[PDB]
């Protein structure tokens, strides 16, 4: 009854949602040329939120893809499930948007915009009631900070009722590619503050923090950090997708970690995880997943969550367990590690129960939460976007394409105000 | 006199000739774990 539509832009974006329609996919029992293979009543129950039929029982993705490049488009399809997707739902645009968000956002991807926004109205209009948009994109090139939060725009004017949940993927700037980072960085920040209900934080330092010092992995590729941020991705809309002893929604999520509306960056996480050699010898209880849910490494964000308060926090367990543990742990946290914990909210917990868990594992479970460390990330931008800013950096190209000045000063002023907003409740 | 005859292979003539294509045919097999049979076993049955 409820559909989510993802909606996929840039190399980024593309990328790690093809990692999550992989893992939707066997989480759903559904090959890759569509047919559904396994026999369970609950794997297929609520598969409308992420597949429609195709009246020759082909359960086709929500997958509306977009990069302005016949780049990564060309290796999704070509790979393995990739001929889920409609073929129709590639809008390809050939101009290039190179790393520059002016591209996406104003000169090249406005006329391509009116081709994904047709495409994304005869996909999700077309239904009684969707419950929301899910979004997957890098502030840090061109395609994904530039068009993406162009169709951002756009969709929450048309729709200004649904929930867009973006997986952003900001630019972690302690080792990392191209010069224009805080440039495509802040000019996104600007307009998810308004037009966005959630923004999940992901960096591709923590990707590879967990890659290197919780997994043991030998050459940590792309392929699989993003295979984690797909895992955080499938897990938060679990209830949504399966049946539970406390169900959710993303309204539920939005509701319980949203003190005010422009506070809605969260840290997420995910982590029944566990290297090569130690499944086998570590154990599987709710206390273990709760010390593997808040601890220092497990967030897919670079940001050291002791370093600040939980302003408000959430748990979306899955699999069979007590409900006296999912409760009692919530609790344990809460006050063993006060000081990690505002006050002026009391009993800061989210818990809820999915009752299928993820394949293979016993339980999973993903944090989301709205720690007040995410001021650690605007200002690890804005101290580089300051100090190209002051000589006049790479710039020419924005300023040529349609921008003047004041929105590079506009940029600068709604993401140090976000810092400071999270200053008065830290 | 002889002529000393013109020995002489530029670079565009000399230094690559047609390598063998890369030999690539592996997919990503990947075994599904099946499902795990549901027995939360319900109120009605579960009890009385
Ligand atoms: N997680 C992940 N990050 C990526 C991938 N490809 C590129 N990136 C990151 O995205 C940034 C480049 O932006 P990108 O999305 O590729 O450019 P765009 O196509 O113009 O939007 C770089 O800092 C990369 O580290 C990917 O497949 N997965």
């Amino acid at each position: 009854m409820r559909e989510i539509v993802h909606v996929q832009g840039g190399q980024c974006g593309n990328q790690i949602g093809a990692k999550f329609w992989e893992v939707i996919s066997d989480e759903h029992g559904i090959d890759p040329t569509g047919t559904y293979c396994g026999d369970s009543d609950l794997q297929l129950e609520r598969i409308n939120v992420f597949y429609n039929e195709a009246t020759g029982g082909r359960f086709v993705p929500r997958a509306i893809l977009m990069d302005l490049e016949p780049g990564t488009m060309d290796s999704v399809r070509a790979g393995p499930f990739g001929q889920l997707f409609r073929p129709d739902n590639f809008v390809f645009g050939q101009t290039g948007a190179g790393n520059n968000w002016a591209k996406g956002h104003y000169t090249e991807g406005a006329e391509l915009i009116d081709s994904v926004l047709d495409v994304v109205r005869k996909e999700a209009e077309g239904c009684d009631c969707l419950q929301g948009f899910q979004i997957t994109h890098s502030l840090g090139g061109g395609t994904g900070s530039g068009m993406g939060t162009l169709l951002i725009s756009k969709v929450r004017e048309e729709y200004p009722d649904r929930i867009m949940e973006t997986f952003s993927v900001f630019p972690s700037p302690k080792v990392s590619d191209t010069v224009v980072e805080p440039y495509n960085a802040t000019l996104s920040v600007h307009q998810l503050v308004e037009n966005a209900d959630e923004v999940q934080v992901i960096d591709n330092e923590a990707l590879y923090d967990i890659c290197f010092r919780t997994l043991k992995l030998t050459t940590p590729t792309y392929g699989d950090l993003n295979h984690l941020v797909s895992a955080a991705m499938s897990g938060v809309t679990c209830c949504l997708r399966f049946p539970g002893q406390l169900n959710s929604d993303l309204r539920k999520l939005a509701v319980n970690l949203i003190p005010f509306p422009r506070l809605h960056f969260f840290l997420i996480g995910f982590a029944p995880l566990t290297s090569r050699g130690s499944q086998q010898y570590r154990a599987l209880s709710v206390p273990e997943l709760t010390q593997q849910m808040f601890d220092a490494k497990n967030m897919m964000c670079a940001s050291d969550p002791r370093h600040g308060r939980y302003l408000t926090a959430s748990a979306m367990f899955r699999g069979r367990m007590s409900t006296k543990e999912v409760d009692e742990q919530m609790l344990n946290v809460q006050n063993k590690n006060s000081s990690y914990f505002v006050e002026w909210i009391p009993n800061n917990m989210k818990s809820s129960v999915c009752d299928i868990p993820p394949k293979g594992l016993k339980m999973s479970v993903t944090f989301v939460g709205n720690s007040t460390a995410i001021q650690e990330m605007f200002k690890r931008v804005s101290d580089q976007f300051t100090a190209m800013f002051r000589r006049k950096a790479f710039l020419h190209w924005y300023t040529g394409e349609g921008m003047d000045e004041m929105e590079f000063t506009e940029a600068e002023s709604n993401m140090n105000d976000l810092v400071s907003e999270y200053q008065q409740y830290q | 006199p002889p002529t000393l005859p013109f020995h002489g292979e530029s670079a565009y003539r000399t230094d690559y000739v047609p390598k063998p294509l890369p030999e690539v045919a592996k997919p990503v097999e990947v075994k599904l774990p099946p499902t795990l049979p549901f027995n939360a076993q319900s109120c009605y049955r579960s009890e009385y």
